[PDB]
C-alpha cells in the first residue's frame, strides 16, 4: 500500500566489517548479514555488521547457518546490545559489485524472514580512500506489475542516487530492484578520533622522528639546468618564424613550477640548521 | 592445470608425496586448486580401450 | 618474541564501539575484550578481535573474569571465516593499569605462549601517537624480590591495509593532504621544539623530584645513560661549533646557490612567457 522511500542509518562501526570482511573473500564473493533496527517505513538503521563464513564453492543461500546466529544472538545478549536481525549482505571483488543470479534467489527467502532484507554490495577495487564505493539495492515485487510500477514518494533522494546510473547491466538490474540511500548518521566522537589516530601517526610518529646533500643538488641541478636547455628550446621553437608551425602551444608547464617547489623542499630542509638547532 | 595455465601449489593435501612420480588426471576444485585425491586410469577414450570384445560365436574347430 | 604491534583503526573502533555496549548501561571499570592478532613475522599485526563481557572489582581490587564461554564458540566462528585470525591476547581503554591487571595475562596464556595487552583511549587527549602496549615477562629484580611479573612497553604503531580505506578515510573528507614540501615538514619543525622540549620539561622536573621524593625510581640506571648519548652535542654556550662553523654555512652554500639559480631562469621562462603571450592576445585584439 504505502511505500516510503527508505533512510540507511550506517554506523561506523558496521561500516568495518563490510570492507574488512570482504577484503578476506578477495578476490571470491563472500555472504554477509546486516543487523540493525528496523525504526519505520521511511528511515532504516544498521547498527552492527558480523562476518559470515566465506564460500570457496560459490556463494549459495545455504551457506548461513542458522545455528551459526543462534549463538550468535545468545552472543549479543550478554554483549551490551542484543538487537535483532534485519537484512543480508555480500560482496563482489571481481566485478562491478551487481546482483547476481544467486543474489536474486536468496532474496525471497530472506524476505519472507524480515520485512525488508536490503540488498548490499560492496566492492574493493573501484577505488581506495575518497569514494563510498559499495552498493545497495531492495527488492521491488514482480507481482506489483498489475499495480503502480514507480515508487517511491519523495524520489531525488532515489533519483540522485540513479546518478550516474552506473552503466548499464547495473541499471539493468533496476527491473523487479530499487536502490537505497546511505547516509551516515554521525559517529563524530569516534570519527573525530579516526581522523587523529590517522594524521598523528602519519605524522613524522612523533612529529620530530624526520626532523645526497650538494650532491642530491647536483643530481638536482641536472633537473633544474639540463632540463633546462630542453625546456627553453620550446620558446625558440615557438620562433617559426613566422608563422608555418601549429599554435598555440604552452610548455611552460610542469617543470617551472615543479622546480619551485624543489627549491620549497631543500629551502625549508635546509632551514631545520637554523629551526632546530637555537 | 589442462586449461593451457599452469599455477603454484603446496604439495596434497590430502594423499601425500607417497604416490606417485608426477602424474594427471587428480581432481582439484574450481579455483581454490586443492588436490584431495589422486585418481587413475591413464587416459583416453577410444585410445584407452579400442575395442571392447567378450567372445567369439565360433570355436577353432571350424577349420 | 613480540617486538613492535600494528594497530588498525579497524579493530581499535572494536574497542570505541563497545564503549557505547557498555557506556549506556554503564557502570564502573572500562571495556575489556580479547584480542585477535595476526603474527607473520616477529612483528605484529592485529586486524580484528572480539570484546567480551567484562567487570573488575574495586574492593575486592583483584577480581575480573573473561566470559570463556564467549572466548571458546566465537573462536570456531572467527576462525571457520577466517583460518588465519588467531587470538594473540588480550586488550582494554585503561587509561593505567591497576596491579590486578598480572593475573588476567596468566590465565590466558593457555591460549596463547605470549598474550600481548593492548591498552586503547576512547577519547583523544595527548600527548600524541594513541593507545599503547605491553608484553608480559618476568626480569625479576637486582634488590632480591621474589620473581616479578611486570608488562613491559611494547611500541604501538598504526598501520594500513588494502580495501578499508574506502568507508574509514572518505568520511573525514576535511583533510588537505597533504602538501608534502611546504607545509608539512615546518610544521612538525614547529612542533618538533613544544613536543620535544615540553617532555624535556615534565621529565627533568620529575627527575629533580626524584632527590626530593619518588626514589626509587634510582632509575637505574637507563635515565642519565641515553642522556648522555644526547650529550654528543649538548648544545651550550656557546654551540661548540667552532668546527661546525664554517660547516655550518658550507650545508646552506649549494642550496641558496641553487635557489638563486633556479629562480633566475625560472623567472626567464615565467616572465617573458607571459610577456609573449599577453601581448599577442591584448593588442592585436584592438
Ligand atoms: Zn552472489
Amino acid at each position: 500500500a504505502v511505500d516510503t522511500a527508505e533512510q540507511v542509518y550506517i554506523s561506523s562501526l558496521a561500516l568495518l566489517k563490510m570492507l574488512k570482511h570482504g577484503r578476506a573473500g578477495v578476490p571470491m564473493e563472500v555472504m554477509g548479514l546486516m543487523l540493525g533496527e528496523f525504526v519505520d517505513d521511511y528511515t532504516v538503521r544498521v547498527i552492527d555488521v558480523f562476518a559470515m563464513p566465506q564460500s570457496g564453492t560459490g556463494v549459495s543461500v545455504e551457506a548461513v547457518d542458522p545455528v551459526f546466529q543462534a549463538k550468535m544472538l545468545d552472543m549479543l545478549k550478554q554483549t551490551g546490545r542484543p538487537e535483532m536481525v534485519v537484512g543480508w549482505y555480500h560482496s563482489h571483488p571481481g566485478f562491478g559489485c551487481w546482483l547476481s543470479g544467486v543474489d536474486i534467489n536468496t532474496q525471497q527467502s530472506f524476505e519472507a524472514l524480515s520485512e525488508r532484507a536490503v540488498a548490499v554490495v560492496v566492492d574493493p577495487i573501484q577505488s581506495v580512500k575518497g569514494k563510498v564505493v559499495i552498493d545497495a539495492f531492495r527488492l521491488i515485487n514482480a507481482n506489483m506489475m498489475v499495480l503502480g510500477h514507480e515508487p517511491r514518494q519523495t524520489t531525488s533522494n532515489l533519483g540522485h542516487l540513479n546518478k550516474p546510473s552506473i552503466q548499464a547491466l547495473i541499471h539493468g538490474l533496476n527491473r523487479h530492484y530499487y536502490s537505497i540511500t546511505i547516509n551516515y548518521r554521525k559517529n563524530e566522537l569516534e570519527q573525530k578520533m579516526l581522523l587523529n589516530l590517522h594524521k598523528k601517526s602519519w605524522m613524522e610518529g612523533l612529529t620530530l622522528q624526520d626532523y645526497v646533500v650538494k650532491e642530491m643538488l647536483e643530481l638536482a641541478k641536472n633537473y633544474n639546468k639540463a632540463v633546462e636547455e630542453e625546456d627553453k628550446m620550446t620558446p625558440e621553437q615557438l620562433a617559426i618564424k613566422n608563422v608555418g608551425k601549429q599554435d598555440p602551444k604552452r610548455h611552460l608547464e610542469e617543470h617551472v613550477d615543479v622546480l619551485m617547489t624543489s627549491n620549497i623542499v631543500q629551502c625549508l630542509a635546509a632551514m631545520l640548521d637554523t629551526v632546530v638547532f637555537k | 592445470t589442462s586449461t593451457r595455465q599452469t599455477y603454484f601449489l603446496p604439495v596434497i593435501g590430502l594423499v601425500d608425496a607417497e604416490k606417485l612420480k608426477p602424474g594427471d588426471l587428480v581432481g582439484v576444485n574450481k579455483d581454490s586448486y586443492l588436490i584431495l585425491e589422486t585418481l587413475p586410469t591413464e587416459y583416453d577414450s577410444r585410445v584407452k580401450a579400442m575395442e571392447v570384445d567378450e567372445r567369439p560365436t565360433e570355436q577353432y574347430s571350424d577349420i | 618474541a613480540v617486538q613492535k604491534v600494528v594497530v588498525h583503526p579497524l579493530v581499535l573502533l572494536s574497542v570505541v564501539d563497545h564503549f557505547n555496549r557498555i557506556g549506556k548501561v554503564g557502570n564502573q571499570k572500562r571495556v575489556v575484550g580479547v584480542l585477535l592478532g595476526s603474527w607473520q613475522k616477529k612483528v605484529l599485526d592485529v586486524s580484528n578481535s572480539f570484546a567480551v563481557p567484562f567487570d573488575e572489582d574495586d574492593k575486592d581490587d583483584s577480581v575480573w573474569f573473561l566470559d570463556h564461554d564467549y572466548l571458546e564458540n566465537m573462536y570456531g566462528m572467527f576462525k571457520k571465516v577466517n583460518a588465519r585470525e588467531r587470538i594473540v591476547g588480550w586488550y582494554h581503554t585503561g587509561p593505567k593499569l591497576h596491579k590486578n591487571d598480572i593475573a588476567i595475562n596468566e590465565l590466558m596464556k593457555r591460549y596463547c605462549p605470549n598474550s600481548v595487552l593492548v591498552i586503547i583511549d576512547v577519547k583523544p587527549k595527548d600527548l600524541g601517537l594513541p593507545t599503547e602496549a605491553y608484553i608480559s615477562v618476568e626480569e625479576v629484580h637486582d634488590d632480591g624480590t621474589p620473581t616479578s611479573k611486570t608488562f613491559e612497553h611494547v611500541t604501538s604503531e598504526i598501520g594500513a591495509e588494502e580495501a578499508e580505506e574506502v568507508g574509514v578515510e572518505h568520511l573525514l573528507r576535511d583533510i588537505k593532504d597533504t602538501t608534502v614540501g611546504t607545509l608539512s615538514q615546518r610544521i612538525t619543525n614547529q612542533v618538533h621544539g613544544l613536543k620535544g622540549l615540553n617532555s624535556k620539561l615534565l621529565d627533568i622536573r620529575s627527575y629533580l623530584e626524584k632527590v626530593a621524593t619518588g626514589k626509587l625510581p634510582i632509575n637505574h640506571q637507563i635515565i642519565y645513560q641515553l642522556q648522555d648519548v644526547f650529550n654528543l652535542l649538548p648544545d651550550v654556550s656557546l654551540q661548540e661549533f667552532v668546527k661546525a662553523f664554517y660547516l655550518k654555512t658550507n650545508d646552506q652554500m649549494v642550496v641558496v646557490y641553487l635557489a638563486s639559480l633556479i629562480r633566475s631562469v625560472v623567472a626567464l621562462h615565467n616572465l617573458i612567457n607571459n610577456k609573449i603571450a599577453n601581448r599577442d592576445a591584448e593588442k592585436k585584439e584592438g
